[PDB]
């Protein structure tokens, strides 16, 4: 039961958002995921190292692994 | 804890 774009989840377990993109990063090794935070609790605006993986509001883009992310819709 | 610092 992996994650799908447009699904509600938690980035890092403490942050909440919606999955936008899933894949590796140009600055981090391994598999990563993109989640749009519900509030300004992120680090990027949907880009990393000059690479935009998805579109999201300012300080709403958070990049965290797929295992670190979980669906909030219990 | 469930590990932290794995997000950007």
């Amino acid at each position: 039961r992996e994650l799908k774009i447009g699904d509600r989840v938690l980035v890092g377990g403490t942050k909440a958002g919606v999955v936008r993109f899933l894949g590796e990063t140009d600055f981090a090794k391994g598999e990563w995921c993109g989640v749009e935070l519900d509030e300004p609790l992120g680090k990027n605006d949907g880009a990393v190292a000059g690479t935009r993986y998805f579109q999201c509001q300012p300080k709403y883009g958070l990049f965290a692994p797929v295992h670190k992310v979980t669906k909030i819709g219990f | 804890g469930e590990e932290e610092g794995e997000e950007y």
